[PDB]
């Protein structure tokens, strides 16, 4: 709860800090400001994820 | 937009180690063998 590109970065954080799904799952940013985008992918042993 | 990423460069390969073996004896027919000992002898009954 408050550019994008510092939005999208907390929540990078956060998931490589989650104690689980951390192993499984990859993520990624990209873009300055107003054109920031987030990447979210198959990581690991684990062969499934969604995003909602 | 056009957005480009990188990730990390992954390889695989097969290493695989094997060393062989050997095996060799010698001889012969042995005949008086060698003793420290060596004398004429006599054998009484």
């Amino acid at each position: 709860t408050a550019t994008a590109e510092n939005v999208l970065q907390q929540f990078k954080t956060q998931i490589e800090a989650d104690p689980t799904i951390k192993d499984k799952v990859s993520v990624n940013v990209t873009g300055s400001n107003g054109s920031a985008t987030m990447i979210i992918t198959k990581a690991g042993d684990n062969d499934f994820v969604k995003v909602t | 937009r056009v957005h480009s990423y990188r990730g990390v460069l992954i390889i695989t390969d097969k290493l695989s180690v094997e060393a062989g073996s050997r095996a060799s004896l010698s001889g012969y027919i042995s005949d008086g063998g060698t003793s420290d000992v060596f004398t004429i002898c006599r054998l009484l009954d």
